RNA sequence: ACCCACUCGGCACCUUACGAGAAAUCAAAGUCUUUGGGUUCUGGGGGGAGUAUGGUCGCAAGGCUGAAACUUAAAGGAAUUGACGGAAGGGCACCACCAGGAGUGGAGCCUGCGGCUUAAUUUGACUCAACACGGGGAAACUCACCAGGUCCAGACACAAUAAGGAUUGACAGAUUGAGAGCUCUUUCUUGAUUUUGUGGGUGGUGGUGCAUGGCCGUUCUUAGUUGGUGGAGUGAUUUGUCUGCUUAAUUGCGAUAACGAACGAGACCUUAACCUACUAAAUAGUGGUGCUAGCAUUUGCUGGUUAUCCACUUCUUAGAGGGACUAUCGGUUUCAAGCCGAUGGAAGUUUGAGGCAAUAACAGGUCUGUGAUGCCCUUAGACGUUCUGGGCCGCACGCGCGCUACACUGACGGAGCCAGCGAGUCUAACCUUGGCCGAGAGGUCUUGGUAAUCUUGUGAAACUCCGUCGUGCUGGGGAUAGAGCAUUGUAAUUAUUGCUCUUCAACGAGGAAUUCCUAGUAAGCGCAAGUCAUCAGCUUGCGUUGAUUACGUCCCUGCCCUUUGUACACACC
């Protein structure tokens, strides 16, 4: 499916003297700018970065 | 392929036969003008056109074909 | 005789490489551009050729010595990647077997192919990967073929003819299959649109698919491709991408001069399964209520009523979510990836079935899909086109896909009586309910539907029940053929199709061989759609009834992978 999503292919026919010859071009578009539809491929796996703690720090507790 | 064969004989054309015309058409000494071959009663062919005299058959040839007066 | 240590001198092997080399490799092939221990011998591109000639030795065969002319741009070495093998080792698979199912191969017919025949029987394609294929079911059309008849739709440029008329058309007759003015007779008409010529176009189901594009099929039911940093090598390259294990998978685990990634696989997408949770619905449906029929009557049971109202969303529809991750437990295993069993679960075989699908190869098929196309051919007595008629169907016979059958798990006759995927008419005649008529086929009058609204609950068929028949080519089987009725169409003859009576063939389970298939599958059974005016024995799908037997292997066959050989690289054609 993402073929269907993020390629883009046109065929034309390049009518020459000796013959004619067959062009086709792929365009892949870049996912993370997908606007309306998927922002990046089925594969992607982003792990979103933990945060370094400093805990410890024996109980207490505030008052508000 | 195979070319060419035929019994003989290739079939022609048309020519459009030729005359000087319009001479049908008298007039007298200065001049009076009298149409010979009548013309053609047809409110699609303003009398100018004339019939030509076959056998029986008057005819109007304007009328790309049609209609049959007839004397 | 044996064991240990050492030491001369041998035949060798192992590991390394400071070092050498074009490399393969080498304790010499090292101590060489930082070039000298002593010495002998041989080579100087490839052929011509160890040939000619002379000498010499030999019994001979022949040995030693040993040229040139001429010809030629490479011959050659080592290694690398491919490609191929009628070498080796592993694997993978119902287009392979195993266990079986259902058959085809035998028969009648249908249908494609060859062959023959023919005026013509248009043509492409011939192992899987040609032969119910070209969506190829051809009565005209299609159509390309054959017998014949018209027309130019021959752009444009120059030239010529020529307004005293370049050219156009025709009634009747002749003619012709033809009510074609094709041609001719005849004599009007037309008015610069044409005609003639050359140049240039143009069309062409003409050729070339071995000139091409595009598309498709095949290898492939396969698992392969590539770069970053590091390691190896002067280099092309290699390692990564690997013994093993595991997987449908270069899918992973693991091993590890590699580490970490990308394409392909997976993911993704579509469809089938699960939601008494969500949002709803007179184009879907339930319960209640009225109005109402029948049977009982004791409240009951079974129906009618596109709105008589009320409520609901379980069944139907389709939006949004949720759900499964081989989960829990256990066995097995390098307790690794995984595989196996049990439980739970709508669902645990990639959940089932599909879509999409890398790099690369083929002189695979298609110029007969294209106003895609190069080149060649042809172009007015056309290979353009159209009209009439025939032909693709022609039948000693070979081959392939099929359909129907050989009956009693059946045929026939009454009766029960249940799907799913679909499709339908505007400037038109498509899908057709209902009523009459008709034995049937059909006919006729109306009708609903541009559709979850009507056809249609598509009341489909196998199937189920009660009967008749009773093993007899029988009432199994329905070829062939006669006679009649209708439908489509301008047209049905060589019989489009439908109905009816009659005729009642082979076929008594099919030799050698051979196809397909593992679960809602095989097989049986029908339906809708494509085609379609009319014609399905074909296909694409659909649901209905619903098994037996594997859940393995490398024996056959096909392929893939390593190893290995190569003088191949246009790559064993
Ligand atoms: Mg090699
Ligand atoms: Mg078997
Ligand atoms: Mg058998
Ligand atoms: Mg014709
Ligand atoms: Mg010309
Ligand atoms: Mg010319
Ligand atoms: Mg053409
Ligand atoms: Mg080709
Ligand atoms: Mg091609
Ligand atoms: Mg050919
Ligand atoms: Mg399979
Ligand atoms: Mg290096
Ligand atoms: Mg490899
Ligand atoms: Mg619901
Ligand atoms: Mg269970
Ligand atoms: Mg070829
Ligand atoms: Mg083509
Ligand atoms: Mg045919
Ligand atoms: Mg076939
Ligand atoms: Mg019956
Ligand atoms: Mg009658
Ligand atoms: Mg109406
Ligand atoms: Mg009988
Ligand atoms: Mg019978
Ligand atoms: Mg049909
Ligand atoms: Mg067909
Ligand atoms: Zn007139």
């Amino acid at each position: 499916q993402p073929v269907n999503d993020f390629i883009d292919t046109a065929t034309r026919h390049v009518l020459m003297r000796q013959g004619v010859l067959g062009i086709k071009v792929k365009i892949m578009r870049d996912p993370a700018k997908s606007r309306t539809g998927p922002k990046a491929l089925p594969d992607a796996v982003t792990i979103i970065e933990p945060k370094e703690e400093e805990p410890i720090l024996a109980p207490s507790v505030k008052d508000y | 392929k195979k070319v060419y064969t035929t019994p003989k004989k290739i079939k022609h054309k048309h020519k459009k036969v030729k005359l000087a015309v319009l001479s049908y058409y008298k007039v007298d000494a200065e001049g009076k003008v009298t149409k010979l071959r009548r013309e053609c009663s047809n409110p699609t062919c303003g009398a100018g056109v004339f019939l030509a005299n076959h056998k029986d058959r008057l005819y109007c040839g304007k009328c790309h074909s049609v209609y049959k007066v007839n004397a």
